[PDB]
């Protein structure tokens, strides 16, 4: 009845990398970047690095190496009481697999069709075009009048998407099959990349994880030799000090990050649940965060040597550019920009599998935290059958993605990608943190790692602990909680009910912490008081 | 105003070519399909082809694969096809029509008045 | 390469009864929601002016008479009550696949 223990300590390193590393990375941090300062974004980013997004990785990362129980029964160590956190994040884990799968379903096609002499997503001669459509690139001859469209777009929302036959989430009509088809592919390699548990998906991910890389090299020397990149680079880097006094800036930065490295989503804690107990979770931690915040930045760089380039093609500012903001800034503008590339057809295919295979390794990580908990919280029923209730799990995962692949499904996307993951996930890692630091002891905790790793964690851990940490998780949901979106995917005004909706999947996830307190605190006998203090200790059987 | 004007009648000699022209005037030819379709004398349309100037695509049906060839012109707005090996069958009316948009269906909105070879 | 093929290749419609011309392609004309299948029409010695688009939408500068339906792989031309100056020939075209293909053609008259 022993752990299957990683096996080598890079299967680990590179697990968690990949995890931490996915789709946000490419669109999200650029986008953000410019949007907030540029280089002056890079000042709040290590900020809220340094104070709010290493302290939770490694605090998270040593708790599941000492309990190694995964996320639900993991508080029975901790504080019995919030065991709800696991179930919470099982939801999450449910929304996430709706939409995020999806987004790589969508990849998948772009790659599948990005195997021709000529790509589709080049001129407006196809059957799905309207009469809105110009060539991106073409000469100033034919202007972009005010509501010009260019192939790329049209190739997106007409013939991928399919998003014209549907007219928002009233009519969320029809299921587009080859989308259908797409997603069944990537689940099948999602179980069979999960389902015998941690010795393959530790072996997968080496592949898995280290190709992204080697395509982002190549892009970003394509992107360099690109005429223009400088204009793209420039417009990058260029600080502007003016946009740090918001606290808008500081607010995106502190979410980006502790989204980026996505801690309190119950996988940090059954990645390290394997690793051996005395090994050293405080410099992978470290190194591992690290490479997720360079990769973002090279990621970003990526993006905008392309960026540049294709606003010096048209003589426009690269402002006038990137207006898209989520994955149409992959799927419309860099598809526009590999359709004229010199040797396109071959840059499109290993973007794509880029694309897929760092969002594969995502999905890998979140599903087998979810399989983790599940497992050590129910090893009477479960953990001898572990090939089995991996394909249950991935048959709910892909039936609740079915409603993400009708025609109007990108609205589904946009909607649990704000929504699902929001203000849940946030609150979720505010009361883990609580419970590891101020009900279950600090001097303690550090004890535990100082038995584990050799040493006590210094006074700024134990200080981004106790007190920084959790505030600052505190602001970014005091943030959320107060702006309701205006969600706007294609010309598409969200309506309120659908602002509603989004507010009942937040709270969906978060109505299970309340509700298992409330049947802990009716379970155990005694006055209050004495029924508080026997749930808030853990068991220790 | 869109409208298409193509040559005039030519003469049908066996063995011998012919050159049709359509200059297209009132729209971006750039981005619409120009097809041409043959009409014989007592007989219903029979399309023949496709081309797409700007990118210089070209459809053919399984009849006119080596038969016509189709040419396009951005300076003159024109767009040509080449008819060879002139038999007696192939003396009709030949239309240049214009092809609306993907999302209207491809519908051959405008047509020239048609050139007769005889 | 879409075979259509029009049932009713001679309508003897009197004045004041309406036409119905039958269309009948081999495989499905529709992708992405838009039935690839226009109908033409074609007086004596005149170039076809197109009638119907998408086989439901209205042409342009043509009467509300001439009305199109039907998706899939049946269509109709439903021509309101007929008159003397519409008896042409009506051809039904798809333009879904490599090589777009004429139907058979239908004259009308009286
Ligand atoms: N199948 C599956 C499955 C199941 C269970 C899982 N748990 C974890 C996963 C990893 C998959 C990606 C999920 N992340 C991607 C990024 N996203 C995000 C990034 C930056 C941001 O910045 C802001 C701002 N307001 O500035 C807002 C905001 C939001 C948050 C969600 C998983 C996959
Ligand atoms: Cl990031
Ligand atoms: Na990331
Ligand atoms: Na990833």
């Amino acid at each position: 009845g022993e752990r299957e223990t990683w096996g080598k300590k890079v299967d680990f390193l590179l697990s968690v990398i990949g995890y931490a590393v996915d789709l946000g990375n490419v669109w999200r941090f650029p986008y953000i970047c410019y949007q907030n300062g540029g280089g002056a974004f890079l000042l709040p980013y290590t900020i809220m690095a340094i104070f709010g997004g290493i302290p939770l990785f490694y605090m998270e990362l040593a708790l599941g190496q000492y309990h190694r129980n995964g996320c639900i029964s993991i508080w029975r160590k901790i504080c019995p009481i919030f065991k709800g956190i696991g179930y919470a994040i099982c939801i999450i884990a449910f929304y996430i697999a709706s939409y995020y799968n999806t987004i790589m379903a969508w990849a998948l096609y772009y790659l599948i069709s990005s195997f021709t002499d000529q790509l589709p997503w080049t001129s407006c001669k196809n059957s799905w075009n309207t009469g809105n459509c110009t060539n991106y690139f073409s000469e100033d001859n034919i202007t972009w009048t005010l509501h010009s469209t260019s192939p790329a777009e049209e190739f997106y929302t007409r013939h991928v998407l399919q998003i014209h036959r549907s007219k928002g989430l009233q009519d969320l009509g029809g299921i587009s099959w080859q989308l259908a088809l797409c997603i069944m592919l990537i689940f099948t390699v999602i179980y069979f990349s999960i389902w015998k548990g941690v010795k393959t998906s530790g072996k997968v991910v080496w592949v898995t994880a280290t190709f992204p890389y080697i395509i982002l090299s190549v892009l970003l020397v394509r992107g360099a030799t690109l005429p223009g990149a400088w204009r793209g680079v420039l417009f990058y880097l260029k600080p502007n000090w003016q946009k740090l006094l918001e606290t808008g800036v500081w607010i995106d930065a502190a979410a980006q990050i502790f989204f980026s490295l996505g801690p309190g989503f119950g996988v940090l804690l059954a990645f390290a649940s394997y690793n051996k107990f005395n090994n050293n979770c405080y410099q992978d931690a470290l190194v591992t965060s690290v490479v997720n915040c360079m990769t973002s930045f090279v990621s970003g760089f990526v993006i905008f040597t392309v960026l540049g380039y294709m606003a010096e093609m048209r003589n426009e500012d690269v402002s006038e550019v990137a207006k898209d903001a989520g994955p149409s800034l992959l799927f419309i503008t860099y598809a526009e920009a590999i359709a004229n590339m010199p040797a396109s057809t071959f840059f499109a295919i290993i973007f794509f599998l880029m694309l897929i295979t760092l969002g594969l390794d995502s999905t890998f990580a979140g599903l087998e935290g979810v399989i983790t908990a599940v497992l050590d919280e129910f090893p009477h029923v479960w953990a001898k059958r572990r090939e089995r209730f991996v394909l249950a799990v991935v048959i709910t995962c892909f039936f609740g993605s079915l409603v993400t692949l009708t025609f109007g499904g990108a609205y589904v996307v946009k909607l649990l990608e704000e929504y699902a993951t929001g203000p849940a996930v946030l609150t979720v890692a505010l009361i883990e943190a609580v419970a590891v630091s101020w009900f279950y002891g600090i001097t303690q905790f550090c004890r535990d790692v100082k038995e584990m790793l050799g040493f006590s964690p210094g006074w700024f851990w134990r200080i981004c602990w106790v007190a920084i940490s959790p505030l600052f998780l505190l602001f970014i949901i005091c943030s959320f909680l107060m702006s309701p979106p205006q969600l706007r995917l294609f010309q598409y005004n969200y309506p309120y009910w659908s602002i509603i909706l989004g507010y009942c999947i937040g709270t969906s996830s978060f109505i299970c912490i309340p509700t298992y307190i409330a049947y802990r605190l009716i379970i155990t006998p005694g006055t209050f008081k004495e029924r508080i203090i026997k749930s808030i200790t853990p068991e220790t059987p | 105003q869109v409208q298409l004007q193509q040559s005039g009648p030519e003469l049908v000699k066996l063995g011998a070519s012919v050159r049709i022209s359509c200059k297209a005037s009132g729209y971006r030819f750039s981005y619409s399909w120009m097809n041409w379709v043959k009409q014989r004398p007592g007989k219903g349309l029979e399309w023949i082809g496709r081309i797409y100037p700007g990118d210089g695509d070209t459809k053919y049906s399984g009849k006119f694969k080596g038969k016509a060839t189709l040419t396009a012109d951005k300076s003159s707005s024109t767009v040509y096809m080449q008819l060879s090996s002139l038999t007696s069958e192939d003396s009709a009316v030949y239309f240049c029509a214009r092809s609306a948009y993907g999302s209207e269906g491809f519908a051959m909105d405008y047509w020239g008045q048609g050139t007769s070879v005889t | 390469d879409i075979v259509l093929t029009q049932s009713p290749a001679s309508l003897a419609v009197s004045l004041g009864q309406r036409a119905t011309i039958s269309c009948r392609a081999s495989e499905s004309v529709d992708n992405y929601g838009i039935s690839f299948l226009n109908w033409f029409q074609q007086k004596p010695g005149q170039p076809p002016k197109l009638l119907i688009y998408a086989a439901s939408n209205q042409g342009s500068g043509v009467p509300a008479r001439f009305s199109g339906s039907g998706s899939g792989t049946y269509f109709s031309l439903n021509i309101h009550p007929m008159e003397e100056d519409d008896t042409a020939v009506y051809f039904c075209q798809q333009t879904k696949g490599v090589s777009w293909t004429f139907g058979g053609g239908t004259k009308v008259e009286i």
